[PDB]
RNA sequence: UAGUCUGGCACGGUGAAGAGACAUGAGAGGUGUAGAAUAAGUGGGAGGCCCGGGCCGCCGGUGAAAUACCACUACUCUGAUC
RNA sequence: GGCGCGCCGGGCCCGGGUCUUCCCGGAGUCGGGUUGCUUGGGAAUGCAGCCCAAAGCGGGUGGUAAACUCCAUCUAAGGCU
RNA sequence: CAGUAACGGCGAGUGAACAGGGAAGAGCCCAGCGCCGAAUCCCCGCCCCGCGGCGGGGCGCGGGAAAUGUGGCGUACGGAAG
């Protein structure tokens, strides 16, 4: 049948040929490069670790992950960084345990 | 107070022997004075108006620049930067980059290598065919110092040294039950 | 469930410099565990789907009315027949002989029931289950079934162990003796919670390579 | 300066066309204008504009095509001409502009009176308007269903 | 370039390298006076940001200021209102401390201008801010073209009238459905437009 | 509601005497009928080892896996700490 | 006072289109908890004190608190006009 | 837009924004990342024109600032080199 584009629906609004183009480069931010990755792994090195990662990390060695998330949750904020932070910092425990056999 | 080895690793400083050895090979590799500059454009116009050499790269940006970029072949670093969080990474890039470095007394001594007051870091970029051999005996004794002595220097905690009338109170105490 | 994930699947690669043999090896991988209740009805089970050739060895067997009689004795199809299959579960209690003679049997086509009285279903509870694919595409049809999925068991080890290659498949082809393998132990994950410590991707003539 | 075509968002609106604040640079450069020349001889620049469709482009790219036409330049030194400015017959005939440069005027289409087709005629668009609003409002739960099941 | 690593360094605070220096610096900065200069910037890379150049005519001061809320200054704690204005004790400076900082820095300094102000460590009763200042009749600004935006009179007293980046996050002001309490200039503007009666003259 | 009393968090450290840890390198370590044998066991395994023979074996003999043949993790004592 | 021809002084010796090859960013700050004020902003619009305090295929916003998931839209914590 | 969405002993009262039409219309710069021998800036002393907005030129192994980073290139609309 012959079907009419209409204003309510799936696929509602007025059809037009779409440009796709590159996005700009303010869009392109807050992305990780090889140098400035490079400068974060040194002041890792430099420095360590905050109080309350390295008892959050002492935790996970413990393997109460649950209460882990409760801990980082409560102390950074919110539930999507404590969430980052947890698999950033189990991460870093396991290639502790890469260096441990070897 | 109970210091950071991050911090303390700037007071094993270079012995007496070897900086004088050191400051011998880098008082040959200056930057021109201000006024030595111009006599060099006195000798433009023979070939105008009628092939660089090696110097001692200065501050801590243009000698970190060219640690990352494997073009140090020894970095010479001051032990009393007023504020150290300048200079406290350098150590770490150096070793990690295999850079051999050392740690000289005195900003205001490395600052008369150049012609100014303080200068943090100076570093050997390149020297000539026959002072070869001065910087190959230099990089063996600071290499074997510093670089590879680095696993014992980070876990190595300064200070934490009691007054000598708490000292002399505690050992009067230690001969009182013997 | 899922304890563990990937994203740098690679690094089994560092392994001429372990490996050289010349004789009848099978290399095996090694990948320990933690937190497992061997008392409760906690199950850790499957056959982890590897079609590109991996190494059991046993006692064969090769069913089916197939024309098997032409293509199936090449590696010697030695078809007994299922009436001559009574003895192996009536010979079971009242005599004391293992009559097996077999560690491996076949699932055929061409007939789409084995045997439906108590012969076929008969191997139920006496581990070596008749499951394979070998019916109406006809590739290998028969060696398909040692090239196969990868089989273990759970027991009182608490440990997963199974075998990955062959003295054979080059290194870029023994790396992906595990890539439709590590997708299934985050895939039939039962609740046996935060399993995995050790995942060692082994070259058995070497060293304990890890990749975790 | 020219202001380009830009039509008004808010489906209470769209059906209109303002002018815009200034051209894109995605069209500017399909047009041939440099960023920093197009300001100096009299285009407007907008660097925040997206082009999401080509029509809305393709009206603007023909917008300066326009403008360069009926642009006369002058010398930059009045005695000696340049390459791209215009001629001394333009140039004296060259006269100030009252009002909004090429103004935005907002026509319609024209359709002819047609005969009704037999289907066009059957089409029940008030049950395709009823029908399409159940499947956009359900379509989330049949899904989760049909996962499910 | 090293100012990358002093900036991330400087971001973990909580290190065994940072925790020390911030403690033996809030210890020296406690045995000088309240607002006194300093020779250099202790952070010279965050001096950087925030609009510094280390030529002649840029001075720093490092000013402490006392830690806590405000008290409302009434005789034995007595308001003489309706219960609403009954506060005493829980109320909040609607300007932040580094915001006063800057306007100490300002007051004393008279004949300079607050360019921006960062903070250098915190204490229980003391925080401690390093603020920019710079001298407008000194040749060297003077005679820059882009440093002599400073030298006209509007900006005088940045710090005082809240044009400064400390001074600007007090008035609640920024783009979009979250700052409609100060379209216009500022939150005076809204609120005289906002109640100023436009009677037409042919109405 | 000022004030006062009380609890928590922050400035706020260092050390010795007295537990569970785990990071972490170890050594002891296991008894179902039943088999000739105190089965901690999986992916192996008819074979590999040391002076060419042996070696431990094979079969059955107990049971849904079984003793020689790369290495692992775990559980109950023990045990050193930058 | 203002402007243009040109005499005349000084400086500056500087463009674009396309591929290949590198690089990309503001931290006691975002954010969260609580408290007080404020708002048309309602499980909290803005501002502030104290405690906790980040990330980089991130972060912010998407007028109802929260989890999972696509999508859109900008690039905060430096500055002039 | 609008006495509207919303706030309110949901009482008395309070109360914006987007879209749309105009008035006006204008855009930019650092730090950072990096290359250019600090290529950058301030001030004294002598000479000449000549400045009731103290400026241009010559001159100086005259003095200082500054590698704890001055200037040139360059900023999210991408930038730089070949």
């Amino acid at each position: 049948a012959l079907r009419y584009p209409m204003a309510v629906g799936l696929n509602k609004g007025h059809k037009v040929t779409k440009n796709v183009s590159k996005p700009r480069h303010s869009r392109r931010r807050g992305r990780l490069t090889k140098h400035t990755k490079f400068v974060r792994d040194m002041i890792r090195e430099v420095c360590g670790f905050a109080p309350y990662e390295r008892r959050a990390m002492e935790l996970l060695k413990v393997s109460k992950d649950k209460r882990a998330l409760k801990f980082i949750k409560k102390r950074v904020g919110t539930h999507i960084r404590a969430k980052r932070k947890r698999e950033e910092l189990s991460s870093v425990l396991a290639a502790m345990r890469k260096a441990a056999a070897k | 107070l109970k210091v950071p080895p991050a911090i303390n690793q700037f007071t094993q400083v270079l012995d007496r022997q070897t900086a004088t050895q050191l400051l011998k090979l880098a008082h040959k590799y200056r930057p021109e004075t201000k006024q030595e500059k111009k006599q060099r454009l006195l000798a433009r116009a023979e070939k105008k108006a009628a092939k660089r050499p090696p110097v001692l790269r200065a501050g801590v940006n243009t000698v970190t620049t060219l640690v990352e970029n494997k073009k140090a072949q020894l970095v010479v670093i001051a032990h009393d930067v007023d504020p150290i969080e300048l200079v406290v990474f350098l150590p770490a890039l150096c070793r990690k980059m295999g850079v051999p470095y050392c740690i000289l007394k005195g900003k205001a001594r490395l600052c008369r290598l150049v012609h100014r007051k303080t200068c943090t870091t100076v570093a050997f970029t390149q020297v000539n065919s026959e002072d070869k051999g001065a910087l190959a005996k230099l990089v063996e004794a600071i290499r074997t110092n510093y670089n590879d002595r680095y696993d014992e220097i980070r876990r190595h905690w300064g200070g934490n040294v009691l007054g000598p009338k708490s000292v002399a109170r505690i050992a009067k105490l230690e001969k009182a039950k013997a | 469930s899922r304890d563990t994930l990937y994203e740098a699947v690679r690094e089994v690669l560092h392994g001429n410099q372990r490996k050289r043999r010349k004789f009848l090896e099978t290399v095996e991988l090694q990948i320990s565990l933690k937190n497992y209740d061997p008392q409760k009805d906690k199950r850790f089970s499957g056959t982890v789907r590897l079609k590109s050739t991996p190494r059991p060895k046993f006692s064969v067997c090769v069913l089916g009315d197939q024309q098997h009689c032409d293509e199936a004795k090449a590696v010697d199809i030695p078809h007994m027949d299922i009436e001559a299959l009574k003895k192996l579960n009536k010979n079971k209690k009242l005599v004391k002989k293992l009559a097996k003679k077999y560690d491996a049997f076949l699932a055929s086509e061409s007939l789409i029931k084995q045997i439906p009285r108590i012969l076929g279903p008969g191997l139920n509870k006496a581990g070596k289950f008749p499951s394979l694919l070998t019916h109406n595409e006809n590739m290998v049809a028969k060696v398909d079934e040692v090239k196969s999925t990868i089989k273990f068991q759970m027991k009182k080890v608490l440990c997963l162990a199974v075998a990955v290659g062959h003295v054979k498949m080059t290194d870029d082809e023994l790396v992906y003796n595990i890539h439709l393998a590590v997708n299934f132990l985050v895939s039939l994950l039962k609740k046996n919670w935060q399993n995995v410590r050790a995942l060692y991707i082994k070259s058995t003539m070497g060293k304990p390579q890890r990749l975790y | 300066p020219i202001r380009p075509i830009v039509r008004c968002p808010t489906v209470r609106y769209h059906t209109k066309v303002r002018a815009g604040r200034g051209f894109s640079l995605e069209e500017l450069r399909v047009a041939g204008i440099h960023k920093k020349v197009a300001r100096t001889i009299g285009i407007s620049v907008d660097p925040r504009r997206r082009n999401k469709s080509t029509e809305s482009l393709q009206a603007n790219v023909q917008r300066l095509k326009e403008y360069r036409s009926k642009l006369v330049l002058f010398p930059r030194k009045p005695s000696a001409p340049k390459k791209g400015d215009s001629s001394a017959e333009e140039l004296k005939l060259a006269t100030q502009l009252t009002g909004p440069v090429m103004p935005i005027r907002n026509v319609f289409k024209k359709e002819k009176a047609r005969v009704i087709t037999e289907e066009e005629k059957n089409f029940k668009a008030f049950a395709s308007l009823r029908m399409a609003r159940a499947n956009a409002r359900l379509f989330g739960i049949r899904a989760k269903r049909a996962k499910e099941a | 370039g090293a100012y990358k690593y002093i900036q991330e360094l400087w971001r973990k605070k909580q290190s065994d390298v940072m925790r020390f220096l911030l403690r033996v610096r809030c210890w020296q900065y406690r045995q000088l006076s309240a607002l006194h200069r300093a020779p250099r910037p202790t952070r010279p890379d965050k001096a950087r940001r925030l609009g510094y150049k280390a030529k002649q005519g840029y001075v720093i001061y490092r000013i402490r200021v006392r830690r806590g809320g405000r008290k409302r200054p009434v005789p034995k704690g007595a308001t003489y209102g309706k219960p609403v204005h009954h506060g005493v004790n829980q109320l909040k400076f609607a300007r932040s401390l580094q915001s006063v900082a800057e306007e100490r820095a300002g007051r004393h300094c008279g004949a300079l201008r607050v360019l921006n102000s960062y903070w250098v460590g915190e204490d229980s009763t003391y925080k401690f801010f390093e603020v920019i200042l710079i001298d407008p009749f000194h040749k060297a600004i003077r005679r820059n073209p882009d440093t002599q935006w400073i030298t006209k009179p509007v900006h005088k007293h940045r710090e005082m009238r809240g044009l400064t980046s400390a001074g600007r996050k007090s008035r609640g002001l920024g783009k979009g459905h979250k700052f409609h309490h100060t379209i216009g200039g500022s939150r005076r503007a809204a609120w005289r437009r906002r109640n100023t009666l436009q009677l037409h003259r042919y109405r």
